[PDB]
Formats: structure tokens, C-alpha cells, sequence
């Protein structure tokens, strides 16, 4: 029989915000969200931090300080706002969903004194556990008195009542709980860590735990990274107690025209210049892989694989890839492992990672028993990290066999379904792969055919668009100039490269590229069909057979390579450079 | 009556609940149905002929004649179910010396999906595909334990060092509960065809007892009636889990009709 | 002086405020400077340039580290509220001071040093995630609802065990989030291997930051760590009162040294 002024303050002024604060337009915005809302699987309210500052900065600042405290009322004033406006069903539970806060904090920042008040953080998802109902307000009563000890908030543990709700009766020790009258709210458990970009280098992320509850409880999935608006809060554990954020609102982690408005003039002169920059195709190359000398077709191929082909979804649902998948065969040493090195350290959402790897999650998601709880969760391994990313994977001719499966249905599908032990669930994974290995025996065997120099199945063949190899050359100028190269390097210990283009600006190049979405000519449609004409004829022989895989292929490399100079339709110039790429890929059987 | 503050209050009150028991009870032989036959009766020989001890009653006979038992019904189903197992017991003891009751014929079917928390602890239709089964398994039972040297109980234990001060000792039971005294576990899922578009099949577990013990096999497309409820589960604090207690179970001929 | 100690609250600030400003390698002031460019409101500062500066003091630090320390973040704020006398800052200036008294000889470590500050290399073998401990305990009756607080109630908590408005029986339970927490991370860390002489049974103890200074050393980390050695006593059990003769010993740490 105590109420908290300032939580009936706030309440009220919150019921205030409600059912009079308006858009532009002068409507209560928040009125048609709770009129949508009132549909079935309905039942968290969006509402804007900015906006309910402009009503009230105070009620704002109270609510940023005391979020946890007067959360339930601000759920009870939605209540008492839904509940008149329409016919609601008489008791669903209805939440309130935050979001428009600035004050986005890392890993690092979370302290007990961000306890209970409100805040937003971003960060990756590392394991998703099964949905559970959880109970919120207990319903018991003592056997002794029978009298009905209702609505028990529970704070996340098994809280009996501390006394009878008779006074006279003081049992206090056997309270029997009632089923369906204690209300329930289903709660899922994730784990988070610190993001790449705000992790220190060598540093260990900050895992974190968080709950989720509402429509946000499949809001995220493993392995995707995600900006979470809620607050910290302790919880006891076997006066112990550990952190986990409740989350009231999970949305993803970050056009062109917004793209290059929000870019800086400098940035969108020099963008705009390597737009115009012929060349750049050559020129980004070598800017890109300073450190190296000859192959530099593995560095077109790689830079086409940074860029990507438009991704396009069929009337029939069907997706089909915009990304594409490339692999490298060489001879011992050969700069594989630097190729995929420098690939991983220029791009962001690049994931290094080896076929040796031992790692239960096997570079996928998986499937696992929590060490302490033993229930079963849905760990995301590297490949679901890299979701529209990319895995350097190496040692790719080492891989195993549960991998090598997984991985074969991940590119077929771009998506992978795990299903074991009752649980089931599908994650998307849009990832570029850049496959590293070596040929059986150590060198590759022109006069035998690609089957024959790699264990790969088929399957894994026929779904990778590009393969290179690399063989040393008793050539001596070449090797000549690799050592010029490499000692150059480590005499002129810095400086021995040549950027022609900053790695920002080659990354924000690819960021405003990637905005653009190359449509196909019908000049470079018949002139895409006159290569495969070409192809066709050609008919190898190849190590490889060619099949309409091949011209899969093609139109995603054009796609990119018209993705490179922004054009917003293809040119034959992309074509037939597509063309010559993929068809000096095609290495004949030298025997 | 009828017309409380809450359903599940009002059948609470012995009054009304008596007055139901008795109307019900009036209808176990009233229910003459237009064919005049004494439905009632009928089963309960047919029942009595075997001692089958679980009725088939149709929602549309308790709307129809009965209608605010039947309104309640959804929103009381444990008490008004109860009240029909009491009652059909009482007759199938005097004509021939537990009996359960089944509601069937419910007006709304749902899909896995489709069900959420608004109907939390309540009898539902739906129409799903069975993907397992199990035994019909011996019990569950809950035990929590007085401490030893303290004043703490430890919480349930399902079966089928105290927190406060760490006591080692054996510790006594406080209290114990048992549920689901012999009991069939399944699991359900969106049928083909029924499918969200790419959304994984929905899937929902249903618990059966002697009322529906091994009324189905896996892998048949079945129209369920249950009490879509809480429950625990066995596994600090054994977790809740949502199910449907099996009430009434009807089966699809041929997956295809 | 306050009791048990040779220390002046007044003397000792001016002997510390002189020893900020009056220096030779001045350096504090600068560094301060930068600290209100900064904002990182911490001033880690070398022992010895006390030692060299004023032995007594030094030697009074050594001597009183909880008690003396107070007293120089007081001298460095006024410097602070002096120098850029008006500023911004989450909280004012602090100071962590480090290389002291090299007893590095971490297996041969006596009582006689308790509640004196030391410095020591080693490395750090494991760690743990941050605890929250409650500093101040939100509370409320469960019968009538009655709000209220109990703060820092020596370690443990105080139950109110009666309400304050119906005053009934035992019902004001802690509230969880409402109470004040602060952050406290263990680590425990091993004698540098290398300094010992024998090494026959290389010496570990733990380490305790306290509300800041978290997590800035991962595992396996050799460093120079300079805070207060502490000893505890233990309950033979959690229930009865009793405690141990002997005293289970750890350390505050006050400042880390990358190594
Ligand atoms: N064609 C080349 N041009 C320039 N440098 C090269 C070339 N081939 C190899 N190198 C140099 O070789 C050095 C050693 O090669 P590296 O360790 O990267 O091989 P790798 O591709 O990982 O080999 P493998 O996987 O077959 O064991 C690299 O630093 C790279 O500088
Ligand atoms: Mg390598
Ligand atoms: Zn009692
Ligand atoms: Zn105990
Ligand atoms: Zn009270």
C-alpha cells in the first residue's frame, strides 16, 4: 500500500506522452501503433527516447536514470492506453520497446553503476538457447492456512513466499504454488561479445548474457551482430550475483544517396574520383597487395570477390547468390596464407580461420550442451560470424568431413538448417568464401586433372566460381623479383609498399559500391550469352567440365565488375573481362 | 450463477459450482438430443460395456442447451472438466456399479503458430502432424527438502549443501507433488503444406494420460484438444514448460479430407 | 594525529601538494594538464620520486596507505580546482601510486607488513568476471509495500527484519536492482618465476580491484602490481561467528604496472 510518486509521475506523464504526443502530420503516432499492435503476436510497443524528451526532457532523464523501476508502470499505462482504445483481449501482456538513444556504450563501458538505468550497446551474438516460459508473478499458498499467497514477484530464482499471507498462520515452509494462476513470460538466454571494431587487438571480448523477451526473443539469431536498447541489471547465483542485460529492443548493427550525403566532401571527392578513375581495377590491385609480386589475376579474382554481384530473389522465393566463392590451389609457401592474411586485415566482417580447426562449432553453427546448465544451444561458429562477410578459411584441403558436408550445404543454400537432439533452427549465412589449399602431395600435378590434385568432392567443386593455381616456377626472374620484393619489404621496413589508394578509401569506395546495384543490358545479355557461346564451344581439355554452373558464375562476376565503377548497368567491358578472368581460370590438362 | 468478476473465480465459488454440477448432472440424462435417444445413457452403457471411463461430449450440445457452462468452459476448463468427470461418475456408479470426460466438436482450430500466451492455460483445438512418441512413462514427482539445520526448503526435484547455510545433512521433504501419474509424451508440428512459407515448422508437445493413453502413432496428421498450459519439466530450479494436456484427440483419415 | 599514526591531515596535504608542484626528474603538473585535456581523472605517480622528495613522507605512505591516500587525492583535486579551477569531470582527480618498496621476494613475505603498501612482479595466472557488491541494499515490506534502504551495513546485511510502516512481522526483502552495487574483479597471480631463488613451490596469491581498474590485465600478463597488503579473518562456518586464528590474505590492488 505504498506508491512511488515519482513512478505515478512518471506514469502518468508517460500516459500523457501517449495519448498526446504527435508526428509531423499532428496525429498520435503511438495510437496507430497500438492500434496495430491489437493483431495477435502483438504486443511490444515501439517508442522513441527523442520523442518523449521533446514531450518531457525530464520524464526522458527520469526514465534514462530509473528505467528498471518504472518499466512495469510505463507496461501499465500501455495497458490502460490499449485497453479503451480497442477491443483488446481482456489480458495479454503488453511491453514497451525503446529505441533513438545516443549514449551507445561498448562491452567495456557496463558497470554496476549503469544498473537499472537504460542504455543501448551493440555487439555480436556468440549462442542462442532455446525459449523457456519463465514465471514473473508467483501464485502460491501455505498448506497450513490455505490462504492464497498471490502474485510473488520472483526475482529470476525460485523466491517461495518469505511468510504466510495469513498473519495468524506462520508455516512458512510450505507454500504450494499454483499453476495457471501465477503469470508466466517466456525468456530466452543469448550470448554477446564486443564487436571486431571496438575490440582491442589480443584483447579478450567481454562476453555478456542477455534475455530476451516479447517479439524480441527471435528478434536476433546466432552469430549476427545487433544494437540492444535496455538496461544491466545483477542476478543472484549460487550474496552472489552476476550481470546479464535485458534487452527490450534488439535491431541490427548499422542507400547510396544517404551513404554519400552522410560522406564527407573529401571523402565523396575522392570517392567520386575512384568512381571516374579508370585503371583502378589494375591500380586497386596493387594498392590492395603491395607485398607481392606476379599472380595478379589471384588479386583481380580476390578484389571481385571483395565486390560481388548483386544478390536477386526470384517471384518463386528462390534466392539467388550475390556473392560468389573462390579457391586457391598452390605449392607449399606461396603466399596463400598472405593473400588470405592481407584479405582478413584490410576488410572488416573478414574472419581468418583454418580447416585444422578443432573447434566444436567446426567453423558453423552447432549444437552443444551448456557446459553448466546442459541444456543444448545453438552456438554460431566463424562462418555464421562472417554473416554478409567473409571467411578466410585456410587449410581448406584439410577440412573435415562434418565440415566439409556443413560447409557444402551452407554455399548451396547460403543458408544453414541444424536440427539435433529435438532442437531446430536455420540461420542465413551470406558469407564469400576464400578457400586455401594445397595439391595432394604437396604440388600441383599439371598433367593430372584438378580432381586428381585436390581431395575436394565435387560438390565443392562445382559451387566455387573461381580457381587459381599456383605452381613454383624454376623461372629464376621471378624468383628473382619475389626476393627483391621481400627484402625491400624488410629492409625498408615501412614505406616499401605502394598505396595508390588508401585502404579507407579503398573500403569506402567498396561501402558506396556496394550500394549500387548493377543492372544487366541487353547488350552485355546477348554479349554474356555469345562468351558462353564461346565457352561452350571451346568445351574445354579442362580439369573441369563446364556446366550453366560456370555462367552462374559469370553474371556474378559481371555484376561486380559493374559494381566496380558504380555503373548502375552492365557494359561489355565488364563482360568480356569477366570472361577473360574466369576463362584463363580454366587450366587445361598439360599432359 | 454466472455473471462474477472472473470465470475462474466465479466456478471457484462452491455455489455456482454446485448449481453447474447440478445442471450438468441434469444433463447427463436430460440430453435426450432431437433423436430422443438419452445420448447420455447410451454412452454410459457403451462405456460401462468395457469400463472405457472416458466420454465424448460435444461443445455443441453444451452451447446449445447448457451455453454458459459451455462459455465458461474455455475460460474454467480444469474446474468444469472435473465437474464432468465428478458427475459422469456419479451416473456411470448408479446405472453400473473414476470416470473421465473428453469435450470434442470445439468451434475454433488453431494452428502451432497461432497459439501464443493469450491463450495460456486454456482448452484449444488444432490440427497438427505427430513427429515422435514415447512410452507411457510411470510418474513425475516434484520433492522439495527442509533443510537440515535451517529454516530453508530446497526447491522441487523431478523424479520418474543448502543455499542458506550449507548444511550437509540429509535433509527432510517439506513438500512433495506428483503429476501426470502415468503419462505418454508426443510432439506435434505444423503440417505440410500449412507451412509459413520458409519458417521452420512450429512444433508443440502434448501429454497424454489414461484418458488418451497411445491413441495416436508418429507421423499421422491428427485433430488435438488440450489444455495448452505450464508445466515443469525434468531438469537451478526445475524450468516451466508450456504443453498441451491432451484432452480430446481426433484423427485424420487418409492425412488428406 | 589521528591515532596509532605519525600523520597530520593538514601536514601531510602540504607535504604532498608541495611535492606535486615542487618537483625535479614538475612533471605532475603537467601530466595534469593533460589530465584536464584528458579527463582521465587518475594521477599514477612513482614512489620513490616520494622517496627522493621526502623519505618520511614516503615512509609515512608506506606506513599508512589507506589513511594517506585520501588526503592526496584532496591536495590534487584543490591543485585541479586551482590550475583549470573550473572544469568538467565525471569525478574529480585520483591518485594510484606504485614502485615503492621492491619486496619482490614474494615467497618470503611477513605479517609485519599488513595494511602497508608494497609492490611486487609477477604474473597473473587467472582472472574472473567483474562481481557486483552491494554497497547499499534497497529494501521493502512485503505486506504494505513500505520502501527503504540500508547502507553499507559492514560487509553483511542487516535485516530489518520488521516493517517501518505496518511494522509486521519479518517482510522487507532486498530488491535486487534498486540496491547500490560496485564492481570488484579477483584475479589470482603467481610470484615471478625468474626471481625465485629456489622456486622448490613458486608462491600465488590474489588480488582484488575494487570498482575500477578492472580487467586492465588479461591472463598470463607480467606486470608490476602496487596495493595494500590485506588479511581477513575466515568463519569456521557462514551461520556461527566464530573465526579462524590464522587470516586468509589477499591484496587491494591500487596500481598495475605493464611489464
Ligand atoms: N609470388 C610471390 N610474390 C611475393 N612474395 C611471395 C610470393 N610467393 C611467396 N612469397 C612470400 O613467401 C613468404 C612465405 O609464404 P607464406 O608463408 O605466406 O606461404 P603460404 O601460402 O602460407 O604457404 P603454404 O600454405 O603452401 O604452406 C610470404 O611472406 C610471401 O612474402
Ligand atoms: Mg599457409
Ligand atoms: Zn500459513
Ligand atoms: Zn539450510
Ligand atoms: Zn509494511
Amino acid at each position: 500500500e505504498v506508491r512511488d510518486e515519482v513512478a505515478e509521475k512518471c506514469q502518468k506523464l508517460f500516459l500523457d506522452f501517449l495519448e498526446e504526443f504527435q508526428s509531423s502530420d499532428g496525429e498520435i503516432k503511438y495510437l496507430q501503433l497500438a492500434e496495430e499492435l491489437i493483431r495477435p503476436e502483438r504486443n511490444t510497443l515501439v517508442v522513441s527516447f527523442v520523442d518523449l524528451e521533446q514531450f518531457n526532457q525530464q520524464l526522458s532523464t527520469t526514465i534514462q536514470e530509473e528505467f528498471y523501476r518504472v518499466y512495469p508502470y510505463l507496461c501499465r499505462a500501455l495497458k490502460t492506453f490499449v485497453k479503451d482504445r480497442k477491443e483488446i483481449p481482456l489480458a495479454k501482456d503488453f511491453y514497451v520497446a525503446f529505441q533513438d538513444l545516443p549514449t551507445r556504450h561498448k562491452i567495456r563501458e557496463l558497470t554496476s553503476s549503469r544498473i537499472g538505468l537504460l542504455t543501448r550497446i551493440s555487439g555480436q551474438v556468440v549462442r542462442t538457447h532455446p525459449v523457456h516460459p519463465e514465471l514473473v508473478s508467483g501464485t502460491f499458498l501455505c498448506l497450513d492456512c490455505q490462504t492464497v499467497i498471490r502474485d510473488v514477484e520472483q526475482q529470476f530464482k525460485y523466491t517461495q513466499p518469505n511468510i504466510c499471507r495469513n498473519p495468524v498462520c506462520a508455516n512458512r515452509r510450505r507454500f504450494l504454488l499454483d499453476t495457471n494462476k501465477s503469470r508466466f513470460v517466456d525468456f530466452q538466454k543469448v550470448r554477446i561479445q564486443e564487436t571486431q571494431a571496438e575490440l582491442p587487438r589480443g584483447s579478450i571480448p567481454r562476453s555478456l548474457e542477455v534475455i530476451l523477451r516479447a517479439e524480441a526473443v527471435e528478434s536476433a539469431q546466432a552469430g549476427d551482430k545487433c544494437d540492444f536498447t535496455g538496461t544491466l541489471i545483477v542476478v543472484p547465483d549460487v550474496l552472489s550475483y552476476r550481470l546479464v542485460f535485458l534487452a527490450c529492443c534488439v535491431a541490427p548493427t548499422n542507400t547510396a544517396e544517404s551513404i554519400k550525403n552522410q560522406m564527407t566532401v573529401k571523402e565523396w571527392e575522392k570517392v567520386f574520383e575512384m568512381s571516374q578513375d579508370k585503371n583502378l581495377y589494375h591500380n586497386l590491385c596493387t594498392s590492395l597487395f603491395p607485398t607481392i609480386h606476379g599472380n595478379d589475376e589471384v588479386k583481380r579474382g580476390v578484389l571481385l570477390m571483395l565486390f560481388g554481384g548483386v544478390p536477386k530473389t526470384t517471384g518463386e522465393g528462390t534466392s539467388l547468390r550475390g556473392d560468389i566463392n573462390v579457391c586457391i590451389v598452390g605449392d607449399p609457401s606461396t603466399a596463400k596464407s598472405q593473400f588470405l592474411k592481407h584479405v582478413e586485415e584490410f576488410s572488416p566482417r573478414a574472419v581468418y580461420t583454418s580447416g585444422k580447426a578443432s573447434s566444436a562449432a567446426g567453423l558453423t553453427a552447432a549444437v552443444v550442451r551448456d557446459e553448466e546448465s546442459h541444456e543444448f544451444v545453438i552456438e554460431a561458429g566463424a562462418l555464421m560470424l562472417a554473416d554478409n562477410g567473409v571467411c578466410c578459411i585456410d587449410e581448406f584441403d584439410k577440412m573435415d568431413v562434418r565440415d566439409q558436408v556443413a560447409i557444402h550445404e551452407a554455399m548451396e543454400q547460403q543458408t544453414i538448417s541444424i536440427t539435433k537432439a529435438g532442437v531446430k533452427a536455420t540461420l542465413n549465412a551470406r558469407t564469400s568464401i576464400l578457400a586455401a589449399a594445397n595439391p595432394i602431395s604437396g604440388h600441383y600435378d599439371r598433367s593430372k586433372s584438378l580432381k586428381q590434385n585436390i581431395n575436394l568432392s565435387a560438390p565443392i567443386m562445382s559451387r566455387f566460381d573461381l580457381f587459381f593455381i599456383l605452381v613454383d616456377e624454376c623461372n629464376e626472374v621471378t624468383d628473382y623479383a619475389i626476393a627483391r620484393r621481400i627484402v625491400d619489404l624488410h629492409s625498408r621496413i615501412e614505406e616499401s609498399i605502394d598505396r595508390v589508394y588508401s585502404l579507407d578509401d579503398i573500403r569506402r569506395y567498396l561501402l558506396f559500391a556496394r550500394q549500387f546495384k548493377p543492372k544487366i543490358s541487353k547488350e552485355s545479355e546477348d554479349f554474356i550469352v555469345e562468351q558462353y557461346k564461346h565457352l561452350r564451344q571451346r568445351d574445354g581439355k579442362s580439369s573441369w567440365r563446364i556446366t550453366v554452373r560456370q555462367l552462374e558464375s559469370m553474371i556474378r562476376l559481371s555484376e561486380a565488375m559493374a559494381r566496380m565503377h558504380c555503373c548502375d548497368e552492365v557494359q561489355p567491358k565488364h563482360v568480356k573481362e569477366a570472361f577473360r578472368l574466369l576463362n584463363k581460370s580454366i587450366i587445361r590438362v598439360e599432359t | 450463477d454466472l455473471k462474477g468478476h472472473s470465470v475462474r473465480e466465479w466456478v471457484s465459488m462452491a455455489g455456482p459450482r454446485l448449481e453447474i454440477h447440478h445442471r450438468f448432472k441434469n444433463f447427463l440424462r436430460t440430453h435426450v438430443d432431437s433423436h430422443g435417444h438419452n445420448v447420455f445413457k447410451e454412452r454410459i452403457s457403451d462405456m460401462c460395456k468395457e469400463n472405457r471411463e472416458s466420454l465424448v461430449v460435444n461443445y455443441e450440445d453444451l452451447a446449445a442447451r447448457e451455453h454458459v457452462l459451455a462459455y465458461f468452459l474455455p475460460e474454467a476448463p480444469a474446474e468444469l472438466l472435473q465437474i464432468f468427470d465428478e458427475a459422469a461418475l456419479e451416473v456411470v456408479l448408479a446405472m453400473y456399479p473414476h470416470i473421465h470426460v473428453r469435450i470434442s466438436h470445439l468451434p475454433l482450430v488453431e494452428e502451432l503458430r497461432s497459439l501464443r500466451q493469450l491463450h495460456l492455460n486454456q482448452l484449444i483445438r488444432t490440427s497438427g502432424v505427430v513427429t515422435s512418441c514415447t512410452g507411457v512413462l510411470p510418474q513425475l514427482s516434484m520433492v522439495k527438502y527442509n533443510c537440515n539445520k535451517c529454516n530453508f526448503v530446497l526447491g522441487p526435484f523431478c523424479q520418474s549443501s543448502c543455499p542458506e547455510c550449507q548444511s550437509a545433512g540429509p535433509f527432510e521433504v517439506n513438500m512433495e507433488e506428483t503429476i501426470y501419474q502415468n503419462y505418454q509424451r508426443i510432439r506435434i508440428q505444423e503440417s505440410p503444406g500449412k507451412v509459413a512459407a520458409g519458417r521452420l515448422p512450429r512444433s508443440k508437445d502434448a501429454i497424454l494420460l489414461a484418458d488418451l493413453v497411445d491413441s495416436c502413432k508418429p507421423g499421422d496428421e491428427i485433430e488435438l484438444t488440450g489444455i495448452y498450459h505450464n508445466n515443469y519439466d525434468g531438469s537451478g530450479f526445475p524450468v516451466f514448460a508450456t504443453v498441451i494436456l491432451a484432452n480430446h484427440v481426433a484423427k485424420k483419415d487418409n492425412k488428406v479430407a | 594525529v589521528i591515532w596509532g599514526t605519525d600523520v597530520n591531515v593538514a601536514a601531510c596535504k602540504e607535504n604532498f601538494q608541495r611535492f606535486l608542484q615542487r618537483f625535479i626528474d614538475p612533471l605532475y603538473m603537467q601530466r595534469l594538464g593533460e589530465i584536464n585535456v584528458i579527463g582521465e581523472p587518475f594521477l599514477n605517480v612513482n614512489c620513490e620520486h616520494i622517496k627522493s622528495f621526502d623519505k618520511n613522507l614516503y615512509r609515512q605512505l608506506i606506513s599508512y596507505p589507506q589513511e594517506v591516500i585520501p588526503t592526496f587525492d584532496m591536495a590534487v583535486n584543490e591543485i585541479f580546482f586551482d590550475r583549470y579551477p573550473d572544469s568538467i569531470l565525471e569525478h574529480q582527480i585520483q591518485v594510484r601510486p606504485f614502485n615503492a618498496l621492491k619486496t619482490k621476494n614474494m615467497r618470503n613475505l611477513n605479517p609485519e607488513d599488513i595494511d602497508q603498501l608494497i609492490t611486487i612482479s609477477g604474473m597473473v595466472i587467472r582472472t574472473s568476471q567483474l562481481i557486483p557488491e552491494m554497497q547499499e541494499a534497497f529494501f521493502q515490506c512485503q505486506v504494505c509495500a513500505h520502501t527503504t534502504r540500508v547502507e553499507m551495513d559492514r560487509g553483511r546485511i542487516a535485516e530489518p527484519s520488521v516493517c517501518g510502516r505496518c511494522h509486521t512481522t519479518h517482510s522487507m526483502a532486498l530488491i535486487h536492482n534498486r540496491s547500490l552495487f560496485s564492481d570488484k574483479q579477483m584475479i589470482k597471480l603467481q610470484e615471478s618465476p625468474e626471481d625465485m631463488p629456489a622456486g622448490q613451490t613458486p608462491h600465488t596469491v590474489i588480488l582484488f580491484a575494487h570498482n575500477d581498474l578492472v580487467d586492465k590485465v588479461q591472463p598470463g600478463d607480467r606486470v608490476n602490481v602496487t596495493g595494500i597488503y590485506r588479511a581477513v579473518p575466515i568463519r569456521v562456518n557462514p551461520r556461527v561467528s566464530n573465526v579462524k586464528s590464522v587470516y586468509k590474505t589477499h591484496i587491494d590492488v591500487i596500481h598495475y604496472r605493464k611489464t
